[PDB]
């Protein structure tokens, strides 16, 4: 990353310090690397963060400083369709099976996130075209 | 292997004859076990036994026991108490032989509305439940005269003569009728006089 | 059709003739049960044209023999 | 004699408690009537050879998920022979039937396994896709 790239990145991080000492918790610096255009897990997000305890992540505060060497680390669509394909073999997803899998297996999401993303993608029939769907998420 | 970390495995217990417990480190070969139960332990890996593994949950609860992946005592005796606590169900197939646990109370399914339903039904169709068999044996002996015979065996108290005697309501109801199944049913006072001792365990 | 009311296997703290007798009429009745068993899993390997051979009998005959041979 | 002459259909009845207990349960009780009733020895008996049995159809239809696109034939038959000794090395382990999978007691509970360690991978990676697209969109947001 170049200065540019920081500088950026720095004042983004800035605009998520909620409470002006220039910090963002350790729990958002997951929020800030896939708000940066990365995917990664949170598994991925508490092993870069060095897996922090509950109370360090809901208190401790850390700047830019810190949290780079994480966005540096992290930083370095055919098997996301197969993945999506799972689902499936007429190029859809029910929106009912779709939210059961997201907030019911692996790491459960919240049933907002899984609205809000599946807002608008579900047809009559209750299917998701997967690959638009894909795609649209991964851009 | 077999044995991961969040497997689960059926631990031996005094007061349950097995309790679950899950695998909280993954095992290799070698004496040690660090499980979690519903708190924490240690257990001996000793001569040699690993731990029942346990089957997956998609198994657990379904009408035949040879259906279940691994086969083994608390497996068994699981899915027979789940079935019978949660469901109330009180019938269940193991292979050929029909496992019926005595509820010690009276239940619905002997209307003849579930007769006339179990009538002409393979024993694949419908859950298990003593006219399945009583079925069975009508109709193996209507394709072939062969005469047919149904087996009752347990400690006194499992109420055997109550399966009996449904099974042949289930004939008396289904060919029609003659005044068989009241005699019969008459009959047992004075064999169980002349026939039945107390014993140790068990009255009667 | 016939229905057989019969008592099952038997084991309390003290074993004696009666146990003995109980005992013996159900490693009978389960070694026919055994066998008719064999019997339908040999037939529903015919029906799935499997070889039979991957499938052993298990007998109880030598505890039979051991009640009631000759010197038993 | 009298059953020999005869073709035999078995019932097993099990006294759950000794106090007669409406619908109460005892394990230790159970378990001592469960082997006295050679349950516990049939299934034994059972556990060695082929316990478990599933129709060629039932069998793809759950485990289409396991099969890559690329040998999924539209012969199901075919299909799972070709899956099956992929999944499983041991040819010994199973047995192909005309209509029936014939499967020995361990396997179909590791099919089970291995079917849902690729699924929660499936749902891992895709959720935190869609994770990272809400939180784009949440800094989307906090640049406007
Ligand atoms: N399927 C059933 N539905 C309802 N009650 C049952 C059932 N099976 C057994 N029982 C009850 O179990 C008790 C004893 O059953 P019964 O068939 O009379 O056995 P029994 O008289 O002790 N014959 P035995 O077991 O040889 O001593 C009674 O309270 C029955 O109501
Ligand atoms: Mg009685």
């Amino acid at each position: 990353f170049n200065k540019d790239q920081l500088e950026e990145f720095k004042e983004a991080f800035e605009l998520f310090d909620r409470v002006g000492d220039g910090k963002i918790l350790y729990s958002q610096c997951g929020d800030v690397m896939r708000a940066l255009g990365q995917n990664p897990t949170n598994a991925e997000v508490l092993k870069v963060l060095g897996n922090p305890k509950s109370d360090e992540l809901k208190s401790r505060r850390v700047d830019f400083e810190t949290f780079l060497p994480m966005l540096q680390a992290v930083a370095k669509y055919e098997d996301y369709l197969e993945g999506f394909r799972v689902f499936d073999g007429n190029g859809k997803v029910m929106g009912a099976e779709l939210r059961h899998v997201l907030t019911t297996l692996g790491e459960k999401m919240t049933e907002e996130e899984v609205e809000t993303v599946l807002a608008g993608h579900e047809d009559s029939n209750g299917c998701i075209n997967y690959e638009a769907f894909l795609k649209h998420i991964l851009s | 292997e077999l044995y991961t970390k969040y497997a689960r495995v059926w631990i031996p217990d005094p007061e349950e004859v097995w309790k679950s417990a899950e695998l909280l480190k993954d095992y290799k070969p070698d004496k040690v076990l660090q499980l979690r139960l519903e708190k924490d332990l240690e257990y001996c890996l000793d001569p040699k036994e690993l731990p029942p593994l346990r089957n997956p949950d998609i198994l657990v609860g379904e009408n035949d026991l040879t259906a279940l992946s691994y086969l083994h005592e608390p497996a068994v005796l699981h899915n027979l108490k789940v079935r019978f606590i949660d469901s109330k169900l009180i019938y269940t197939y193991c292979g050929i032989v029909l496992v019926a646990i005595n509820p010690y109370e009276q239940l619905p399914i002997y209307g003849e509305d579930i007769i006339n339903a179990y009538s002409g039904q393979n024993m694949g169709d419908m859950d298990p439940h003593i006219f399945a068999v009583a079925e069975e044996a009508y109709k193996q002996m209507a394709r072939d005269e062969r005469n047919q015979s149904i087996i009752v065996s347990g400690e006194s108290g499992a109420g055997k003569t109550v399966s009996a005697k449904y099974a042949m309501r289930y004939f008396a109801t289904v060919s029609g009728s003659a005044n068989v199944e009241e005699k019969v049913l008459a009959s047992n006072p004075i064999m169980e006089s002349i026939g039945n001792a107390k014993t140790t365990r068990n009255d009667n | 059709i016939g229905v057989l009311d019969i008592y099952g296997f038997e084991t309390f703290e003290i074993n004696s003739f009666e146990q003995f007798c109980i005992n013996y009429a159900n490693e009978k009745l389960q070694q026919q049960f055994n066998m008719h068993v064999f019997k339908l899993e040999q037939e529903e390997y015919m029906k799935e044209q499997i070889p039979w051979t991957l499938i052993d009998f298990y007998d109880n005959q030598p505890c039979i023999n051991l009640i009631e041979a000759k010197m038993g | 004699e009298t059953l020999n002459a005869t073709t035999p259909h078995y019932v097993r009845c099990i006294k759950p408690n000794d106090f007669k207990f409406p619908f109460t349960f005892d394990e230790k009780r159970a378990v001592q009537q469960l082997r006295a009733c050679g349950v516990l020895e049939t299934i034994r008996i059972s556990a060695a050879g082929f316990p478990s049995r599933w129709t060629y159809q039932e069998f793809f239809s759950r485990y289409r998920v396991l099969m890559k696109q690329k040998d999924v034939l539209s012969d199901r038959k075919q299909t799972c022979k070709n899956v099956l000794e992929k999944l499983i090395l041991d040819k010994d382990k199973y047995q192909f039937g005309k209509t029936k999978i014939f499967f020995r007691a361990g396997q179909v509970a590791y099919l089970e396994k291995i079917r849902a360690d690729k699924l929660r991978a499936a749902c891992i990676r895709i959720q935190k896709t869609i994770r990272g697209w809400l939180m784009r969109k949440k800094y989307m947001r906090m640049r406007r």
